[PDB]
RNA sequence: UAUCUGGUUGAUCCUGCCAGUAGUCAUAUGCUUGUCUCAAAGAUUAAGCCAUGCAUGUCUAAGUAUAAGCAAUUUAUACAGUGAAACUGCGAAUGGCUCAUUAAAUCAGUUAUCGUUUAUUUGAUAGUUCCUUUACUACAUGGUAUAACUGUGGUAAUUCUAGA
RNA sequence: AUUCAUAAUAACUUUUCGAAUCGCAUGGCCUUGUGCUGGCGAUGGUUCAUUCAAAUUUCUGCCCUAUCAACUUUCGAUGGUAGGAUAGUGGCCUACCAUGGUUUCAACGGGUAACGGGGAAUAAGGGUUCGAUUCCGGAGAGGGAGCCUGAGAAACGGCUACCACAUCCAAGGAAGGCAGCAGGCGCGCAAAUUACCCAAUCCUAAUUCAGGGAGGUAGUGACAAUAAAUAACGAUACAGGGCCCAUUCGGGUCUUGUAAUUGGAAUGAGUACAAUGUAAAUACCUUAACGAGGAACAAUUGGAGGGCAAGUCUGGUGCCAGCAGCCGCGGUAAUUCCAGCUCCAAUAGCGUAUAUUAAAGUUGUUGCAGUUAAAAAGCUCGUAGUUGAACUUUGGGCCCGGUUGGCCGGUCGGAUUUCCAACGGGGCCUUUCCUUCUGGCUAACCUUGAGUCCUUGUGGCUCUUGGCGAACC
RNA sequence: CCGCCCGUCGCUAGUACCGAUUGAAUGGCUUAGUGAGGCCUCAGGAUCUGCUUAGAGAUCUCAGAGCG
């Protein structure tokens, strides 16, 4: 037998799970990105929370520090190549506060919308998982995604599929050929 | 269990051959042969992973048994065989020539040497004495026993070696104000001229080493091994010239200085 | 189809082997998949030798379309491909032809009876002819 | 992500459990079941029993091939193209499987063999044996067999084997 | 560190080795004969090292149990002598001699639903539980015991016998082992196909060209994970914010929701030409030709008294049937039962068991409690164990001197450069011992030749006729 | 206080323990007696095969005997 292939869960629930101050809170978010499950959002407050720890362990130790300094600065970087913490507060103690709503902010369902063009936010949830819009070159057919800020300008529709060009589709070959052009035996 | 192990799995093998943990369970074990078998490196492993020339065992075994290739400039046809430090890997294609000896972190590098460089190697003497009819001989780290060496020759000091010819070219004996490699463990391939050595009763004799940078550390004396006189090193050495940067040193110069 | 465009990247020229590896990446909006057959054909623009001499393999096509990325070999005379690639890519490509013999554990049962008989045999047919 | 909440009283504050709660590369089991990637899967009772088939064989320019084989040697009445079979030499002690026993035993880290065996690689390595090296037998290099084989059989039977 | 490597004598050998081996190209020579020499290898070949290892071995650590306090010493116990035996040391085993070795800092016995580690689960920190399982090591191939052969086995896809099961049969004998792969039976709460293939990653062979359920490739696969379709957009009729140019009485982008009223648009799931993928296929990734408007291509699984989020809605049942993890509901108006309406949770996934972790500061070293809630032993002695007063050189300086930050920013936010406060170092003197003594040193320069290319600065590049032995062994 | 609650007695279901059985089965350890099998040796020599004084007529068994 070979070696394995690891593996470990993104998700991490709540330890109370009826609870009226979350479960309200929570489900505005949801209904504002428009996130289908609460596993979505317990994701993101899992990778938010695997920095929070990290950077806990980051400030314990002191201050010029070889192994405080390269992970600082790093995890930063990371931080700020997404595009969650804007280029102010690049001081790792400010990594610590975060919100999930940066994050959220930061994924590609919505960064369609905050370009515009999609209406709403689940309307450009379904141009996404319907195999339209592409980052460049490169097609995406994934809400969740993190934009790399480089990234953010080269967002448009690809060129499969129309908008950006190419064939109409089903439905209007349907409209076009059986039903316009048909009505001339 | 019941006699020697021939087969080896991935993992079991060092981690210095840079072995992908998937596309194979097994891994190649290195051939009985003259250096040790977690130090050295066979000559599969030299050419699929490190030169790319090969992509199968198949072109591996079909590119050894047409000779051209050639350690120590002898036919060596096994698939695995160990090639360990400070080795001459002869080469027929347009005339290329290897030398193995250890990087920064403690692999085996493409280092290209001079046509002139092929002719001989270097050697670390592990014992010296005297044979049958009472003739003297030294043995280096490969087994690469030379008969009739100089009285001077003692343990731990170098000898190069001619190759074509088993014979001993020069010697260098050991002390500091010699450039001194370090191979092995945790400090391996690092260069800092010893300072001072340390006797102890009882084996292990740490070295105290001080690199170009005044950087110094000590390391045991088994995995120490010299090169040449301070500012002439007998052969030509790697990138990075065993000196070994922080990780500071290299968020500068390997992710941020060499971008385009 | 359209631009097709074949780019042969991380070039390596291999002497101990007689032959060039490269990458073979491929620009082909407006058409489903690249197609070997097609690629083998127009590789020789570049390289000249022939086809068979050349030889290729290994591909596969990037997400969404549009494009393929492969990895792929050219030998310099046919005989040394012959003698240098795999034998099942000999067969794709139309040169040689394989041996379609019994199944595996069919040719596995018929050592096993090969074992069971001692020596070459016709002596026990013989011996059989004689009894009846 | 350093958290609690209901249950004993007429109501109270406590000791103190009970139940709730989330996790599980800990399993089963119920219902439900569209996609992609990735995947452990007769361990637990039972190292309980097993039909049957398969899992270790092995060739180059280079040990032995008048196969009474094939296709022919076109350099071969010494073989000197290929080559089943057998002899020889290696391999079969690696692997893969399971955990029953086993508590200072295995085991980990850590020494040591100046208490030793070590096929094989790897590098070195015995010109002095006809001990009457004054005839001594050939050293232009000699003898003992014996498988495959041809043919005669034995037994109900097994990769049983007998003579010649 | 040696009776070591090694050498040289006196010896024995019942006899180790010193190629009677094989292939490619065929030459270079000589007073010229099937003459003398001749390259490139392959495989053998004794010893020595090397490699692969193997075997023993030092120390240190392991799960519960004193309703397991004495065990080991007989035919080995601990030690010594001498042998035998091993590749070897050694009670390993003989004959003799001695009386030891272990232990309540817990031996010896018993249990373990105990192979040991690397690890896994949980996590504030400390912990507790698991580790048959993909890597290392061990052990065994039904139970035991013995052995051939090889370098290597006490081998089991080698053998031998006895025990237990169990097969063919002419009864005369003959052949057995899956805890290898795939399966069949048993036991089960519990687990997959008698599939393809050496193309990979390796391994074995006299070996690039063979063989390998080693392994890899499909299938079965809700054990676990990752991503993530289950529908978006308008128009019309409603209760509205009211927005654009602010020519306040022009028409519709954004709309907050409710409306089987309606019009197009975009797709997948799925069918499949082709190609790719591959040992060869299946998938995936692609993509011609097709494939959404409702019983369409419909998503459930648990709940709705409190804990715990959501119902005092509608009918049946009438302490009955039942629900209920807990408290409690049901005796004829049930916000807990049975259904239906509506709602809530999680959402291709939820519920139910048993084990376990957290919460459990309900095991507590960190971190519990012991007046009355369970708990201080009737009291004292006392061995082990645990713990146990203070006191045995601080201060003062002298320099040398790195690290912090700002004027010095004379370089264009960095810092050429030092005063400045703080922070850690190194020497020396203060009665202060920082092991000593000797051959290379007369070294850290009282030896001084001209001492100068250094603002009237004891802050700093050079050098002759030569001096105080630890800066190294 | 008609409040709570303690036990002798009858009554359904279970639960351990004791145990008639000089129960029965299975395991480890062992007194005494017996002990296959290979392996090592003391012997044994069916048979095969060399040498030689020596048998037969000019690497010939025809007698045997010794040496192996």
């Amino acid at each position: 037998p070979r070696a394995p292939r690891t593996y470990s869960k993104t998700y991490s629930t709540p330890k109370r799970p009826y609870e009226s101050s979350r479960l309200d809170a929570e489900l505005k978010l949801a209904g504002e990105f428009g996130l289908k499950n609460k596993k979505e959002i317990y994701r993101i407050s899992f990778q938010l929370s695997k920095i929070r720890r990290a950077a806990r362990d980051l400030l314990t130790r002191d201050e010029k520090d070889p192994k405080r300094l390269f992970e600082g600065n790093a995890l930063i970087r990371r931080l700020v190549r997404v595009g969650v913490l804007s280029e102010d507060k690049k001081k790792l103690d400010y990594v610590l506060a975060l919100k999930v709503e940066d994050f959220l902010e930061r994924r590609l369902q919505t960064q369609v919308y905050k370009l515009g063009l999609a209406k709403s936010v689940h309307h450009a949830r379904v141009l996404i998982t319907q195999r339209h819009i592409a980052v460049g070159k490169q097609i995406v057919n994934i809400p969740s995604f993190m934009v790399r800020l480089d990234s953010e300008k080269h967002i448009d529709f690809a060129p499969t599929s129309p908008f950006g060009g190419a064939r109409p589709g089903r439905v209007a070959r349907r409209n076009a050929a059986r039903k316009a052009e048909a009505s001339g035996e | 269990a019941r006699g020697p192990k021939k087969h080896l799995k991935r993992l079991a093998a060092p981690h210095h051959w840079l072995l992908d943990k998937l596309s194979g369970c097994y891994a190649p074990r290195p051939s009985a042969g003259p250096h040790k078998l977690r130090e050295s490196l066979p000559l599969i492993v030299f050419l699929r992973n490190r030169l790319k020339y090969a992509l199968n065992g198949r072109e591996v075994k079909a590119i050894l048994m047409q000779r051209h290739v050639k350690v120590d400039g002898k036919v060596r046809t096994d698939t695995t065989y160990p090639a360990g430090f400070m080795d001459v890997i002869t080469l027929d294609a347009t005339n290329e020539n290897f030398r193995l000896v250890y990087d920064v972190k403690g692999r085996f590098a493409v280092h290209r040497i001079t046509d002139e460089e092929a002719s001989y190697k270097l050697g670390k003497v592990k014992k010296v004495q005297l044979g049958k009819k009472g003739v003297p001989y030294v043995v280096t780290h490969d087994g690469r026993t030379i008969r009739y060496p100089d009285p001077n020759i003692k343990v731990n000091d170098t000898v190069k070696i001619d190759l074509a010819s088993g014979k001993i070219t020069d010697f260098i004996k050991f002390d500091a104000g010699k450039l001194v490699y370090v191979t092995g463990g945790r400090n391996l391939g690092r260069i800092g001229t010893i300072v001072h050595k340390e006797r102890h009763d009882g084996g292990f004799d740490l070295v105290h080493i001080k690199d170009s940078l005044d950087n110094t550390f000590v390391t045991r004396l088994n995995n120490v091994f010299v090169i040449g006189e301070q500012g002439k090193p007998y052969i030509s050495l790697p990138k990075g010239k065993g000196i070994k940067l922080s990780i500071a040193e290299e968020r500068d110069r390997r992710r941020a200085q060499q971008g385009l | 189809s359209d631009a097709v465009t074949i780019r042969t990247r991380k070039v390596i020229s291999n002497p101990l082997l007689a032959r060039k590896q490269f990458v073979v990446d491929v620009l082909h909006p407006n058409r489903a998949n690249v197609s070997k057959d097609e690629l083998r054909e127009k590789l020789a623009e570049v390289y000249k030798a022939e086809k068979d001499a050349v030889s290729v393999f290994g591909f596969r096509t990037q997400f969404g379309g549009g494009k393929s990325v492969g990895f792929g070999l050219v030998y310099n005379s046919v005989a040394e491909a012959k003698k240098f690639e795999p034998t099942y890519r000999l067969v794709r490509y139309g040169l040689a032809e394989k041996v379609e013999k019994a199944s595996r554990q069919q040719r596995k049962q018929k050592k096993n009876r090969d074992k069971k008989i001692f020596g070459t045999g016709k002596r026990l047919a013989k011996k059989v002819a004689r009894r009846n």
